């Protein structure tokens, strides 16, 4: 939704280095955009707090980075379970989600 | 309250060094303050403590406490270094502050 | 940094001299203020020191007839001497006070010692 | 932690659904709670919150009027009251914590840890 | 050469239990207050900095505990209603705004069943026919406030603990958070009135010079801003239905205070408001938001919370508590008398405790209170409108968080610990 | 308190009347126990100190000579600095990482080494 | 305790015997608190008389050098009209109206001045 | 602390080594009040401790001077037999029950008398 | 709880008096693996207010 233009799919084989990005402009004022990953038939969960922060229970696979209007996930040394819909989480006086990218692996 | 002493004058040849002292009871045992006046100037520090220079003076200046008695050492004294030196202690018993007579210094 | 002195310059014989320093920078609430006069062709004679609070002293020759007060809201202070001679004559400087908290007091000699104002004493 | 959605419903067009959400594990009133719904097509729409402690809210304008967010203290528990339903508003209704403890600068905000299992809504004629 | 000293001025910031200070039947009382300080003259410490912040501050969340505690003790000891907690056969005595329940205690004392009557407001009565149940009958316990205790808003200073100091904040226009110049030290805090209230804050301190709002963080919406006004409005509220009290014997030794009959006719408990006093005050209320928000239109809306508590403008005038419409107030736009309908209720959920509640017995009617507006606690609420609405914002009234009554008067002061002794280098032995 | 702001130099000059001692006592159910509490631990603070200035044998003294020279890896700052530059304030802040050092040192060399 | 009737030259002697901390001694949840805190208060007082004699100037002294003459306003009568008359329950009564004169006098003579 | 099987004198070459006080804490309603009871009285310990010592005429000092005599009805034993042919802990019990009567003895002489001595000295 | 150093040792207050307890401690943990393989679930019950 709004500044989260997400691309409506990534792929890769197995180990590659993979990014996601939405890059909405409206990241200055909150100056944070996290990350969510979601799994057909689940609710989602955060990946990412705040900026580039990594919970306990998530693989070091997951960092992301923002810089200006950029808003990015890389996923390193891709696995198959990483296949997912990934969502950019911001804010403008109001939660504001992506439309998500659908990651498949080859 | 307390003695602070010092001969009215000194002379030394530019290039020399200059002894410049003070007495007074058990002189070593309190700090001792020098300063140097020009004729028509305000003084200013030159010495604060046995061996303690403030910055903005001259490594011609330096000076030591001992006994009964205090020393203001002028190496390699200069024309422009003419001047009345003179000692300063403080007297807690008073809480007052004592200077000293005062030393012309002459330079040849 | 500066201290600088100012006063009538010229008193009459049984007048009251009082003579105001301005501090030009560090608040005066930092260090100890103190005054000392130096008689022409004489050494120095220390008048008296005060401070922030009540903390003060003075030279038992001038004290019962000296004060100086304190202006904190313009980082002001004035020496005011309430003599008649004119052996009163002298450079008025206008010094602060540092200090090590050692045994005895072992106050600094007064680095920032000011440019001194002659007070003339005369009819 | 553990956070669940009452199951799913359907309803006809110009009908009312309450969705209630049940809070274990954590101090209820420690978190805001905010309610997202996944409609097919559109990712996530954020719909509102509550306080929880005070159940002060925040509704989407285009929530206001229709929508009622509501609390019961002594069962934990958290519901979502909604009018006016349309066919549009076929979603999976979800319930998560916000943020992080009440007492903290973005503290209603960047968590949603433990979202529900999420609660279809159908509307059909 | 290391020298210690000792009388060292420096301190750290550090918590401790602070105690009650009053002037000197009620609540707030000596053995639980000492006697003030005639004068608790203040020192200033000529230029230091400290960083205050009237958020995370702890004399806040002690100032929040000791209300609580001493609102439990006083009701502890207090008459159980556990055994009305039966269905009632209710009728009528704005409409069936108070209702005359009939009831049967089949235990009371002596083991006798006891017909008896009482009369109700209907916001205290739950369907289950006329059958009724009371709103917390059940998941709580009701006890009924001692009629010998009252809970009068007495200013309370709190005092710092030999070895403590208090600092305080003399800053003009000082925002909540970050450094103060003009920092003082004292011996104990100004009074304030332990007042609770809901939307509309009473009887508190005002502002120096100009309304003053504050907020942890403006961008985020979802905290409370707190306005401080420089000029208080005053404004008067009644509860003018006369009336008798019955007492009626339940607890084996101990008596249970209703309304036995209305004396007169019934009108609308309602407060008084100045029409100009009000939206003057808005107008500078809303020239600081547009200030604060870059020109955008404020605009003043209903609360839309679901907190009867906060929904109603809420405060206890003697022992009555009222429940206010406020709607009226606040509703209008700021770019470029008035009679409030209030309710009475007398099962009041005090605290959000759960599990607790108390009961506000009758006080004959015929009260009225004037009182001081000094703020209000409101929150913003919209967003993602940048491409799709006007640039208007809107605020709406808040509360429920006593918390935040008492941080409006705290905001100034700071506690430290004073530290003594400490170290410098010398040239002594 | 008193003129905090001042130098640590101008400080000194009245920290034998800033050592007001006030103290409660001379100065002078839960609620019960907060009370008592406070009490007790106002007591425990005093004598810390007293403790603490006993065993390094400066009770009785506002100003305490010690057996310890200064260790400059402490800070690089010169006496004047020290004193008529920084204030009280900043200056235990400066050096606060080193106190326990310090207080061990100034036990054992005016006690086991004397 | 001792011998209170005496004069005050007597008590000299009485005056150390009974200067043992007598605010503290051996004994061995409402009866607990009652004492506990009246152990805690008499800790307070005597903590609160060394505190006084320090700031006076007196430490481990049972007997203690002043710095101040004494004022004869304050009751003058004689040395021996007191020291071999007087007890000090009859003394104190007559010096009772001069306490907080004196203790500042004894303060500022001894240390601050 | 482990010198107490050393003799009397060897231990008390260590008294200022061992005077480690342990005033000091660390990490600075039944369990509350046998806590609070507990730092209640070891305070009263310390304080009961200075206050002999300070009745007696001490300073502090680890080893004080003393004006009064040591007398056979306590112990006829020899200096050596006593300083260094035993512990601590048998002398203490060894000279127990005299506890009382040494420190009233204690007091009148050093410190009772004494101070009076110095009034006198006082008034010349 | 704890292990003996050695060896298993037996102590009593007093060996000829058998109304006392033997307190044996060993020197060796033997593990025990308990379980209640019974499945179950929860009902809340208002019991009171
Ligand atoms: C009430 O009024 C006072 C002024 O009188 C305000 O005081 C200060 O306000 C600033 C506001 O920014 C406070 O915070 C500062 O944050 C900076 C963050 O920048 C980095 O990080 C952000 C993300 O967090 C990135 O977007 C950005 O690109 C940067 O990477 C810090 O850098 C600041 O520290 C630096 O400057 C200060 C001087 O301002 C120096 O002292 C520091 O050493 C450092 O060089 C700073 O932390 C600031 O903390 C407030 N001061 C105090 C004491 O609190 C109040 O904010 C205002 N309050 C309200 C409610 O309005
Ligand atoms: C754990 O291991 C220890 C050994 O390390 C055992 O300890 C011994 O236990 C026995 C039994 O209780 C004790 O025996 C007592 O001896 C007393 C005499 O002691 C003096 O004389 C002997 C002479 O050989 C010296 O060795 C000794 O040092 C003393 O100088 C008797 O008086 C005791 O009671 C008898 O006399 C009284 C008189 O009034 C009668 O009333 C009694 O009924 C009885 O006849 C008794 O015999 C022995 O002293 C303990 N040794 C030590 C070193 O203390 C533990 O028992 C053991 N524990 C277990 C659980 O097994
Ligand atoms: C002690 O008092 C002094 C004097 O008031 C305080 O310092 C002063 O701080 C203000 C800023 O708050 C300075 O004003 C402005 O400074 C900027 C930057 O140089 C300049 O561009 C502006 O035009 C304006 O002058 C002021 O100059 C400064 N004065 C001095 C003598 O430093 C000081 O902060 C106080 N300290 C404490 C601990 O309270
Ligand atoms: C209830 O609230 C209203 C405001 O909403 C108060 O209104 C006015 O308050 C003032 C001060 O109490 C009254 O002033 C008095 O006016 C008379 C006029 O004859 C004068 O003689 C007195 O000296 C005094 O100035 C005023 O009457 C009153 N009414 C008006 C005109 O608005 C009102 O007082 C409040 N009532 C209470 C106390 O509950
Ligand atoms: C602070 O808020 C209170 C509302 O709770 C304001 O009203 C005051 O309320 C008390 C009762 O809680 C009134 O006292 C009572 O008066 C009746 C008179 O018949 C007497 O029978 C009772 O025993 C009791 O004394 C008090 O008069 C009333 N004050 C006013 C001006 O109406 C209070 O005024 C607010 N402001 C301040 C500064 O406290
Ligand atoms: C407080 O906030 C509510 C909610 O935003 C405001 O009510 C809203 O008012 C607008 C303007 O009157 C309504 O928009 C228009 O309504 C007409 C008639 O139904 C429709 O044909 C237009 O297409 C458009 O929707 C809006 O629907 C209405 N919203 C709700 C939920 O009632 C209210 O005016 C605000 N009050 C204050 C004092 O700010
Ligand atoms: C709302 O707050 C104001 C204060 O901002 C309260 O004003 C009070 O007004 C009365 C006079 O009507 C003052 O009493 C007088 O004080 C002078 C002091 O010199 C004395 O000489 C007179 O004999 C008389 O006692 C009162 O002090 C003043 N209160 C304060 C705190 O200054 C007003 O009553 C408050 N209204 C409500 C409803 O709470
Ligand atoms: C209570 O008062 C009585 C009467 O004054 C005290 O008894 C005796 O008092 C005299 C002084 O007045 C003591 O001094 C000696 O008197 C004898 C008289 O023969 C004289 O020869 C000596 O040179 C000396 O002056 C006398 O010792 C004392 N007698 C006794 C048995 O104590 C009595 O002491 C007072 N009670 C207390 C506790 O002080
Ligand atoms: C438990 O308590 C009993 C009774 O107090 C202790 O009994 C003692 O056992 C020893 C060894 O059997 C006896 O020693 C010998 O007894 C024969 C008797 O014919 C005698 O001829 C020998 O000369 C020698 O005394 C001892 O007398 C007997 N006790 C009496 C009072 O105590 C037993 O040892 C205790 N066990 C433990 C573990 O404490
Ligand atoms: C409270 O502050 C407001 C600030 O707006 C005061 O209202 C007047 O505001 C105009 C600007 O719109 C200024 O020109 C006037 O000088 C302000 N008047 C005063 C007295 O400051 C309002 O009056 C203040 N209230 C009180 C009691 O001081
Ligand atoms: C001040 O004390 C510190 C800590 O004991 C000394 O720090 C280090 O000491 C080791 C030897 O034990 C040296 O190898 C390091 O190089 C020292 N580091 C630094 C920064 O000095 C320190 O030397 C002492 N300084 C003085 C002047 O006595
Ligand atoms: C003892 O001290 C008092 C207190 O200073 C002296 O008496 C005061 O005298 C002034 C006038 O000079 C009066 O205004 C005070 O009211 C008096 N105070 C009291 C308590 O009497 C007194 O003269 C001194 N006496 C001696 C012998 O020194
Ligand atoms: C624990 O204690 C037992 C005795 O209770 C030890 O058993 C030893 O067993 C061997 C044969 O396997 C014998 O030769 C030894 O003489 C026994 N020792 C003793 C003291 O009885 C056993 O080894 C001990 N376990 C451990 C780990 O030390
Ligand atoms: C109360 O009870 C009477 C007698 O059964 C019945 O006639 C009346 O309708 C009841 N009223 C209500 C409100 O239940
Ligand atoms: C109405 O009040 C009367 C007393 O006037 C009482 O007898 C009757 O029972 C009450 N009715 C109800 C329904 O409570
Ligand atoms: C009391 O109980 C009797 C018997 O069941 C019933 O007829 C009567 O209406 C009840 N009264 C009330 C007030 O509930
Ligand atoms: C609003 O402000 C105007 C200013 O002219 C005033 O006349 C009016 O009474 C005020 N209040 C209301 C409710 O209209
Ligand atoms: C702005 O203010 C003017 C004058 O009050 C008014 O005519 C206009 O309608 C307002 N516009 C908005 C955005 O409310
Ligand atoms: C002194 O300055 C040097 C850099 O010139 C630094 O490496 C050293 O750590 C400093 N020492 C202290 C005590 O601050
Ligand atoms: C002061 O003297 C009067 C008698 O003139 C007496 O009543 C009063 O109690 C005395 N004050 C004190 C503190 O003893
Ligand atoms: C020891 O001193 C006490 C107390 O003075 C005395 O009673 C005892 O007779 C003295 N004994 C010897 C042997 O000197
Ligand atoms: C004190 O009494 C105990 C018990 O009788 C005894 O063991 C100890 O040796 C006694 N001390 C003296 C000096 O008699």
């Amino acid at each position: 939704s709004y500044e989260l233009t997400q691309p409506a799919s990534v792929s890769g084989s197995p180990g590659q280095s993979i990014t996601i990005s939405c890059t909405g402009s409206s990241i200055g004022s909150y100056d944070l955009v996290s990350w969510y990953q979601q799994y057909p038939g689940k609710a989602p969960k955060v990946i990412i707090f705040e900026v580039s922060k990594r919970p306990s229970g998530v693989s070091h696979r997951f960092s992301g980075s923002k810089s200006g209007n950029t808003a990015a996930l890389t996923i390193s040394g891709l696995q198959v379970e990483d296949e997912a819909i990934y969502h950019c989480y911001s804010y403008d006086d109001m939660i504001i989600f992506g439309g998500g990218t659908r990651l498949t692996v080859l | 309250s307390y003695e602070l002493t010092q001969p009215p004058s000194v002379s030394v040849a530019p290039g020399k060094t200059a002894r410049i002292t003070c007495g007074g009871n058990n002189l070593g045992t309190k700090s001792v303050h020098w300063y140097q006046q020009k004729p028509g100037q305000a003084p200013v520090n030159v010495i604060y403590y046995d061996s303690d220079r403030p910055s903005g003076i001259p490594e011609r200046f330096s000076g030591s406490k001992s006994g009964n008695t205090a020393t203001l050492t002028i190496s390699r004294v200069e024309a422009g270094d003419e001047a009345d030196y003179y000692c300063q202690v403080w007297d807690s018993s008073r809480d007052q502050c004592v200077f000293g007579i005062g030393t012309k210094v002459t330079v040849l | 940094v500066q201290l600088l002195e100012s006063g009538p310059g010229l008193v009459k014989p049984s007048e009251t001299l009082s003579l105001t320093c301005t501090v030009s920078g560090v608040p005066i609430s930092r260090h100890y203020w103190n005054w000392i006069r130096q008689s022409p062709g004489k050494g120095l004679e220390w008048i008296g020191y005060i401070f922030f609070n009540g903390n003060a002293n003075y030279n038992p020759s001038l004290k019962s007839r000296v004060t100086i007060s304190v202006d904190m809201s313009k980082n002001q202070f004035s020496l005011t001497l309430r003599s008649v001679t004119a052996a009163d004559t002298a450079v008025y400087y206008c010094v602060r006070e540092k200090s090590i908290a050692e045994e005895d007091n072992m106050v600094r000699w007064f680095d920032p010692w000011g440019q001194g104002t002659l007070v003339t004493v005369s009819s | 932690v553990q956070l669940l959605e009452s199951g799913a419903e359907v309803k006809k067009p110009g009908a009312s659904v309450r969705v209630s959400c049940e809070a274990s594990g954590y101090t209820f009133t420690k978190y805001f709670i905010h309610w997202v719904r996944q409609a097919p097509g559109h990712g996530l729409e954020w719909i509102g919150w509550i306080n929880t402690l005070t159940s002060g809210v925040n509704y989407a304008r285009n929530f206001q009027g229709r929508l009622t967010l509501t609390r019961d203290l002594s069962t934990e528990t958290v519901y979502m009251d909604l009018r006016n339903l349309k066919s549009d508003d076929t979603a999976v209704y979800y319930c998560a914590r916000g943020g992080r403890g009440y007492d903290e600068p973005w503290g209603a905000y960047t968590w949603l840890d433990p979202w529900g299992q999420g609660s279809l809504v159908t509307v059909s004629s | 050469w290391v020298t210690v000293y000792y009388g060292v001025p420096v301190w750290k910031e550090a918590t401790t239990t602070l105690f009650c200070a009053s002037d000197a039947r009620n609540v707030w009382a000596t053995h639980c207050c000492v006697p003030t300080d005639p004068n608790p003259q203040e020192v200033v410490l000529e230029n230091v900095t400290e960083n205050f912040n009237m958020w995370k501050n702890d004399m806040v969340e002690q100032m929040h505990e000791d209300i609580i505690s001493l609102w439990d003790q006083s009701l502890k000891p207090c008459v159980k209603l556990t055994p009305l907690c039966v269905t009632l056969n209710c009728t009528d005595y704005e409409r069936g705004e108070i209702k005359n329940c009939s009831f049967n205690i089949t235990t009371s004392i002596r083991d006798k069943v006891q017909k008896e009557y009482a009369l109700f407001y209907k916001l205290d009565i739950v369907p289950i026919n006329n059958s009724y149940r009371l709103i917390n009958c059940n998941t709580s316990v009701i006890k009924q406030a001692c009629p010998k205790v009252s809970f009068e808003p007495i200013p309370i200073h709190y005092c710092a603990p030999a070895g403590f100091a208090i600092l305080k904040c003399n800053d003009k226009k000082f925002n909540g958070t970050g450094p103060c110049t003009n920092v003082s030290t004292v011996q104990c805090t100004h009074g304030i009135r332990p007042v609770v209230s809901t939307q509309l804050l009473l009887n508190g301190s005002l502002a120096e010079k100009e309304v003053v709002i504050r907020s942890q963080n403006f961008t985020n919406n979802a905290k409370v801003i707190i306005v401080q006004l420089n000029e208080s409005v005053v404004i008067n509220c009644t509860r003018p239905n006369n009336n008798t009290r019955k007492s009626i014997h339940i607890a084996p030794g101990r008596w249970f205070y209703t309304t036995g009959a209305i004396i007169g006719d019934i009108r609308q408990a309602h407060c008084n408001i100045s029409r100009v006093k009000w939206n003057n005050t808005l107008k500078q209320i809303a020239t600081k938001l547009r200030e604060q928000f870059k020109n955008k239109t404020i605009a003043f809306n209903q609360s839309s919370g679901g907190d009867p508590e906060i929904v109603m403008h809420s405060f206890n005038c003697g022992g009555e508590f009222f429940y206010c419409n406020t709607t009226q107030l606040f509703n209008s736009t700021w770019n470029d008398h008035i009679t409030l309908p209030c309710r009475i209720k007398q099962i009041i959920n005090m605290w959000q405790k759960v599990g607790k509640a108390m009961y506000a017995p009758p006080i004959r009617g015929q009260i009225r209170c004037s009182s001081n507006i000094t703020g209000l606690l409101l929150t913003r609420d919209g967003g993602s409108n940048e491409n799709k609405t006007s640039e208007t914002e809107t605020f709406r009234p808040a509360g429920g968080d006593m918390r935040d009554n008492w941080r409006s008067e705290l905001y100034k002061y700071k506690v430290v610990k004073i530290e003594p002794l400490g170290v410098a280098p010398t040239k002594c032995k | 308190l008193g003129a905090a702001g001042s130098t640590m130099g101008a400080a000194s000059m009245t920290l034998t009347v800033q050592a007001r001692q006030l103290l409660s006592g001379i100065v002078q159910t839960v609620w019960g126990i907060k009370q008592l509490q406070a009490r007790v631990l106002a007591v425990e603070r005093y004598l810390r100190d007293q403790q603490l200035l006993g065993i390094w044998g400066c009770s009785g003294k506002l100003i305490c000579c010690t057996a310890v020279p200064w260790n400059n890896s402490w800070s690089n700052r010169s006496l004047d600095m020290i004193w008529n530059n920084m204030t009280w304030i900043e200056w235990e802040r400066e050096i606060d990482n080193y106190t326990g050092l310090i207080y061990n040192l100034l036990e054992e060399s005016q006690n086991q080494q004397e």
